[PDB]
């Protein structure tokens, strides 16, 4: 977790220079002071894994990894989630191998 | 009720707390309090206060030993983290407390307004006649000189 | 839910299906009817409405025109 | 150095109040792996084995008014059967005060817990089971409440007091206030001959 603030709204800490406290009590500072140009760029051409919600670690927008975005799409078109498996295994006759007397 | 296997259980289950920091244990035992000293054992009014005294004792000792280490104690009022009872639940309790306070004040003002309706007439005529007494008092204080 | 949880959920009623060899008049009837009704949130519908909204969706022109509509409505209720 | 995990499980036959006890203990314990329901005795070790649980809180109710907590260590630990008489849940309006959800409590105890090895075992099991690890994943730093344990009339009275600060310190009582009447202690986890009887 490393941010240690629960299901509380992030409406709080919008007027603070930090997002919460963590185990063994120290100030989790807000990581960067971004430009007004970059913020306007991210409201026209939105980031790759843009998710519209705010992260708990930092006030910055929670993005998604390429692998996760691939995994969501592969759920919605069903496309085989767990790889390294064959969809079409040969029927290994584990029971008919031995003839009945 | 063999205590032998019980001691064998204390062998396996226990972790050495004296061989480590207080932070790993965090359990102030309020030994020297049996809590059998309480009068009215089934009445739970002295019992509430006795349990309160025990709790407050362990708090103070834990405050001392935890202050001995470099780990913070107080809620800083700078982290607004998730709490046990929800905010709507706390609004229900606070609603109830303000309700009971307003009902107590309602009964106090009830005595007040009833007294005003009973003796309102006498308030009128007494204040008016006292004012006229003050009129004649001042006028006599001019007429003498 | 982490990656590991979704990989479990990924194995549906509809997994292990070929899609590239098959004729389009068959797949266009499967894909319409191969949608598992998973529960939604209002929290998600918010962001997906914030994702689709384009630039010229609300200009100065259409804001002024919207007030030009509502003024006409406020006039039409004094016409009676 | 201390690393523990609790399993909170239920039985079919648990009513409104008892469900609120599993709710509020899962709140107060940051290391509480909350589980929905169980139907039947021997399975509970295996549930604990799946989630890497160092503890298992089995809340039973035979007649629907009653409650019987089966506190345990999973692999070979001595399990303790309780009967919890009095109950006042988290959602009772007379209690005033917010503890942090799963912050480190301070465990308060009694003299008469060291009188026997019997009460010594329940004392220890209440320390690491009902307590907390120093680095639990859902655990909040700054310490905010206690766990008052005290024995009178052969039964342990449990209360959770939020400490109150002013600017030295007060403490207003909240949470599950309940007695625990130690019915039974098994040798192994839900199996083997019974050590203690009343």
């Amino acid at each position: 977790t490393q941010n240690t603030i629960g299901n509380i709204p992030l409406s709080a800490y919008d007027e603070m220079p930090h997002i919460g406290y963590d185990i063994n009590g120290k100030r989790i500072m807000r990581p960067a002071k971004g430009s007004a140009l970059d913020q306007l760029l991210d409201s026209i051409e939105l980031p790759e894994g843009w998710t519209g919600l705010l992260d708990k670690n930092s006030g910055s927008s929670l993005n998604l990894t390429k692998e996760e975005l691939e995994l969501i799409s592969k759920i919605q078109r069903n496309e085989q989630t767990d790889d390294s498996i064959n969809p079409y295994e040969p029927l290994i006759d584990w029971f008919t191998r031995h003839e009945e007397v | 009720n063999n205590t032998k296997a019980m001691k064998h259980a204390l062998e396996r289950v226990q972790l050495p707390w004296k061989k480590h920091s207080f932070q790993e244990h965090q359990s102030v035992t309020s030994e020297t309090n049996t809590d059998e000293h309480i009068k009215d054992i089934y009445d739970d009014t002295e019992r509430e206060l006795a349990f309160y005294k025990q709790s407050l004792d362990a708090v103070l000792v834990a405050r001392d030993e935890l202050k001995r280490l470099k780990v913070p104690f107080k809620r800083p009022l700078d982290y607004f983290a998730e709490m046990v009872k929800s905010d709507e639940h706390m609004d229900k309790i606070k609603g109830k407390l303000i309700e009971e306070a307003s009902d107590k004040k309602a009964r106090e003002e009830a005595r007040r307004q009833r007294q005003l309706k009973k003796f309102g007439k006498q308030v009128q005529n007494a204040t008016l006649q006292k004012r006229q007494l003050e009129k004649r008092e001042t006028l006599e204080k001019i007429k003498s000189l | 839910k982490n990656k590991h949880d979704l990989v479990d959920e990924g194995f549906n009623r509809y997994t292990f299906r070929d899609t590239e060899n098959l004729p389009d008049w068959f797949l266009e009837d499967e894909k319409e009817h191969s949608k598992i009704n998973k529960p939604i949130t209002k929290e998600a519908a918010m962001a997906i409405k914030e994702k689709i909204k384009a630039m010229n969706a609300r200009p100065i022109k259409k804001v002024a025109e919207a007030k030009a509509r509502k003024r006409m409505r406020a006039v039409a209720r004094l016409e009676k | 150095m201390n690393k523990q995990r609790t399993l909170l499980i239920s039985s079919r036959g648990v009513n409104y109040r008892h469900r609120h006890l599993i709710q509020d203990l899962s709140g107060l314990l940051p290391h509480s792996r909350k589980e929905p329901k169980l139907d039947t005795l021997q399975q509970l070790n295996e549930i604990a084995e799946l989630y890497n649980c160092n503890n298992v809180l089995f809340f039973e109710a035979r007649k629907h008014q009653d409650l019987y907590l089966w506190l345990s260590k999973p692999p070979n630990g001595p399990t303790i059967k309780f009967y919890i008489q009095n109950l006042h849940t988290m959602d009772e309006l007379n209690f005033t005060g917010n503890c942090l959800k799963g912050s480190r409590p301070v465990l308060s105890f009694d003299q008469r817990f060291e009188s026997s090895p019997h009460y010594q075992l329940i004392k220890e099991l209440l320390v690491h089971n009902f307590g907390v690890p120093p680095n639990a994943r859902k655990s909040k730093p700054f310490i905010d409440h206690v766990m008052s344990f005290s024995i009178v009339d052969d039964k342990i009275w449990v209360r959770t007091y939020e400490i109150s600060h002013s600017t030295d310190i007060s403490l207003v009582e909240i949470g599950p206030r309940f007695v625990m009447t130690v019915i039974l202690i098994l040798e192994g986890s839900f199996g083997g001959p019974k050590i203690y009887e009343n």
